[PDB]
RNA sequence: CGGUAGGGGAGCGUUCCGUGUUAGGGAGAAACGCGUGCGUGAGCCGCGUUGGACGAAGCGGAAGCGAGAAUGUCGGCUUG
RNA sequence: GGCCAGUGAGACGAUGGGGGAUAAGCUUCAUCGUCGAGAGGGAAACAGCCCGGAUCACCAGCUAAGGCCCCUAAAUGACC
RNA sequence: AGGGUGAAAAGAACCCCCAUCGGGGAGUGAAAUAGAACAUGAAACCGUAAGCUCUCAAGCAGUGGGAGGGGGACCAGACCCUGACCGCGUGCCUGUUGAAGAAUGAGCCGGCGACUCAUAGGCAGUGGCUUGGUUAAGGGAACCCACCGGAGCCGUAGCGA
RNA sequence: UCAAACGAGGAAAGGCUUACGGUGGAUACCUAGGCACCCAGAGACGAGGAAGGGCGUAUUAAUCGACGAAAUGCUUCGGG
């Protein structure tokens, strides 16, 4: 359970950039919702 | 003789050897006392 | 310095973590003020709102310090750095105590208008270099 | 008579500057910068003596592969048979260099070793 | 020069934490010299020594310094002073007329120490008066320019003869 | 451990021309 | 600012002895505003500094009111040190040092050491 | 003319002191960073759109004098 | 002789033996070789086996031990 | 445990973002990249931009050779950066007969951190006197010191209890 | 046009180098504060209420110093 050693700058920038790329994937969805929130007949967002 | 140009003769004052300052100096590491025993430990040591 | 093109806006050590501010700041890089205006209206992050406050107070800065428009204005770099981290000695069981660090950011966002010449043709002219300083202000692949 | 100093940082900054392009904590982290200076210099030793040995090996196999293009069974050993019997003192395996930079001239070498 | 060793500081003379069952070194004092809170090793005690040097080696050192002082045009020579109204203008004027700059760090000494030259000489920095009561070697081996009087050249030959 | 260094005393030579070579030709 | 507060032997601040009184005509000797005459206005004995009229110009910005109105820009003098000034008689225009003449009465007055007049002002 | 424990010889560097209110230095000292330079090496010398007031060399002396190790130790910051 | 150190836990290999079970990379001795304190080459790797004693440089040549089908330098060499 | 903006608070009038904190102009200043977390600011650490390059690859991350590519260049053959691929290379210290060791130690970076001082004996090297050598305590223009101060010490004769 | 051969050229996190930034307070220059000697002097004070404190005193916050219902001070004699 206890880690034997530490990680490099290598593997950490890989994992942190996979985390922040996983943050990248959930804003073109927000760009699509922000673009559909604009002028148009949409039956949502009262 | 000025205050500038005075210097002792060679051999008159050797430098005191410092111990434990590097192995290239001559007496680095264990400072010239082997590995263990009463000769390496610090204190009065052995009665002569 | 780019010959008077960019607008640099710094930020206080705001009371949140640097990494989530770096995913929300690595989203909005390269996109202009309208797209970041509509995305940061609707991004589901708590780190979204001071970033949107600094973009809004950065382009309003770019429209009041300079005299630009909020449509031809792209985000240039938007770097987020570390700040001061507080230390919170929080007790935990079996007589232990853990340092819980309260992290702060340091946001510096640079904005970039397009103040262009848009020259007619490409064809090189190796004459009058004291006009070649002024005719070329921001291009690519500089030879010699 | 306090003696705080800076000489460990120049002592250490020189070794820091030598350890560039070492891929990670061998290029940044001081307590490995030292032993990569050390192991890099002994790597320079053994790879220098074995670059003498290794280029000897490379010219041996290169002129062997040049002589074996005749088709008839003339090895590299027979080229030295009739390279020292016909008195050519010590061409120093640089005929493995002009064997590719001057292949007609090494054909003149070998075709005068035959006669 | 002084420093406080391990036995003097007001740090603890207690065992701070027990000998085992803790992953940490065996640190038995908070005023330990390994810990920068106090306590040093082998620092300077205030030492008031006695480096004795031989008499007839030091007399020969003075005689060698004054002996090498003359000959290379570093010695001109005066004999008398009578300074009514001691006012440092006839002193620096006679100093100029003897061929000595006031800034070139000369040194000169006189018999009996008459008061009107101690009074007119102690303000210029580059020279200080001496006397056979107070003739040292370090102040005279500046050796730029240095003068004698007849009682000091015949007292000086009277003492360091042959 | 021993740090020593070595500066080999070398000499650069520029070449003028080659002559005196007109005996026993061996063209193929 | 504890490095610059007043030193206090027995709770009272150590006040310096100086050579400039109020109502005197000082000249700036060397520093900055060199070579211009002036009266002095307010005195600061602990710093050994003196503010003098209409020469030292420190344009300072003051939030004026509590309603956020008119925010005035006030041009206020600062403290030049007391060793950077001399005294001036208006009869011989020359910056001179000081001296304490003891005249025929009991009082002791200031004196320009090169000219022959008295700095000291009567009761008016 | 390999070398551990070890012994001897010769040197570099640091801060202070004598020369020294030294030469030099807001026309940029120390620092920090730099080298297509020199040394057997400890290191020197030179260059810096950084920094802003001190301080060399030579000839000498004295050390709280040289760091990669002590489950060292004190601050800073990582890993998970 | 003067001053002045370490070392006094050894290991394997050949020979001469004792203990053992002529068992142990076992234990104790006696002479020698290596390692210790010895790099390089051969031994696939591999302290003690063989050659061999590294001041340094060369994009020099000849060899010892050992090898010459390919990986991997040199003979798919010759004759019994 | 926590010192040092400037020379002088001259500590930012006014405009914009705005609930503040903060930020940008403008103004002070020689310096505002000296802005109150404020003097030089290094390493670990976190980043962003530019050049080369990694997704059939086994490696104490190097080193020798160097494909391809990039940069300024002037002794344009040189220099620096990247690294297709091949050979070779069992972290450092401690301490053992023997450690890459799966024996110990260290997360990392920077500082602090260890044969030192007093007084004696012995020997060596450099001196000063050999009309034998040398002073201690003490006195001294505040200290050091010139000059005294021959008390003592050492060598001059040994043998024996 | 088809078949066969090769896998270039731009291709991602990242790796290296370089440049610019942020946390950080080592280095350099100081000081506002300490340490040790030398020369003198003093080791005094207190029932005439001490060393040390508590509370309080200024026109108006807190803290420290001074002071004590005569309180951010008073009388006399001198200096200024």
């Amino acid at each position: 359970a206890v880690p034997k050693k530490r990680t490099s700058i290598y593997k950490k920038r890989i994992r942190k950039n996979i985390w922040k790329k996983k943050g990248y994937w959930a804003a073109l969805k927000a760009f699509s919702l922000a673009k559909s929130l604009s002028t148009g007949n949409s039956k949502s967002f009262f | 003789f000025r205050l500038d140009n005075l210097g002792p003769q060679p051999g008159s004052r050797k430098k005191g050897k410092r111990k434990g300052r590097g192995h290239a100096a001559g007496q680095g590491g264990s400072c010239g006392f082997g590995m263990r025993g009463q000769k390496s430990r610090s204190g009065p040591g052995i009665m002569r | 310095p780019g010959k008077c093109d960019e607008i640099t806006t710094r930020g206080y050590s705001i009371s949140m973590s640097v990494d989530k501010a770096r995913r929300v700041i690595d989203q909005i890089r390269g996109r202009s003020y309208a797209e970041t205006l509509m995305i940061l209206e609707l991004m589901p992050y708590r780190a979204c709102y001071p970033i949107f406050k600094l973009i809004y107070s950065a382009a309003a800065n770019a429209s009041h310090n300079k005299q630009f428009n909020k449509a031809n204005l792209i985000i240039s770099k938007a770097e987020v750095n570390k700040g001061i981290t507080l230390k919170k000695v929080k007790p935990r069981a079996r007589g232990r105590s853990y340092m819980i660090k309260r992290p702060t950011c340091h946001i510096t966002i640079v904005l970039r208008d397009i103040t262009h010449f848009d020259s007619y043709d490409k064809f090189l002219e190796s004459l009058t270099p004291k006009k070649l300083i002024a005719l070329l202000g921001l291009m690519s692949t500089g030879r010699r | 008579r306090v003696k705080r100093g800076y000489i460990a940082r120049r002592r250490r900054k020189k070794i820091r500057f030598f350890a560039s392009s070492f891929r990670g904590a061998h290029s940044r982290l001081t307590r490995t910068i030292a032993q990569q200076k050390i192991r890099a210099l002994v790597s320079a030793h053994r790879d220098r003596d074995r670059q003498k040995r290794d280029f000897r090996r490379l010219w041996i196999t290169r002129i062997n592969a040049a002589i074996r293009e005749r088709g008839v069974y003339y090895n590299y050993s027979k080229f030295i048979h009739d390279l020292y019997k016909r008195q050519l003192l010590l061409n120093r395996k640089i005929l493995a260099q002009i064997a590719i930079l001057n292949p007609n001239c090494i054909y003149m070498i070998y075709n005068e070793i035959i006669k | 020069a002084s420093t406080l060793t391990r036995a003097e500081v007001r740090g603890g003379g207690r065992k701070p934490y027990p000998q085992k069952k803790t992953g940490r070194a065996r640190r038995g004092s908070q005023g330990s010299p390994l810990r920068p809170g106090g306590g040093v090793i082998f620092g300077p005690k205030p030492r008031d020594w006695t480096i004795k040097m031989n008499k007839k080696e030091r007399r020969l050192a003075l005689s060698t310094a004054i002996a090498s002082a003359v000959g290379n045009s570093f010695v001109v020579e005066e004999f008398a002073e009578n300074f009514e109204k001691p006012k440092t203008k006839d002193f620096i004027a006679a100093m100029q007329r003897w061929g000595l700059d006031p800034a070139e760090k000369s040194l000169f000494f006189l018999m009996d120490l008459v008061e009107n030259v101690e009074k007119s000489g102690r303000n210029i920095r580059t020279l200080k008066l001496l006397t056979p009561r107070s003739l040292n070697l370090f102040d005279v081996l500046n050796a730029e320019k240095l003068v004698f009087t007849e009682g000091t050249i015949q007292y000086l030959n009277q003492r360091y003869g042959v | 451990r021993r740090n020593i260094g070595h500066r080999q005393p070398i000499t650069r030579i520029k070449i003028t021309g080659i002559t005196g070579y007109e005996d026993y030709p061996a063209s193929t | 600012r504890w490095e610059r507060k007043d030193c206090k032997p027995n709770s009272l601040p150590k006040l310096h002895k100086r050579h400039v009184k109020v109502g005197d005509t000082v000249k700036v000797i060397s520093g900055g505003e060199k070579g211009k005459i002036g009266e002095i206005s307010k005195i600061h004995k602990h710093n050994s500094t003196v503010i003098i009229k209409d020469l030292n110009f420190k344009t300072k910005h003051v939030k004026s009111k509590e309603e956020g109105e008119q925010g005035q820009i006030i041009k206020i003098e600062a403290a030049i040190h007391s060793s950077n000034v001399m005294l001036i008689l208006k009869e011989q225009e020359v910056a001179d040092r000081v001296g304490h003449k003891i005249l025929e009465d009991v009082r002791k007055v200031r004196y320009l050491i090169k000219t022959g007049e008295i700095v000291d002002t009567p009761d008016r």
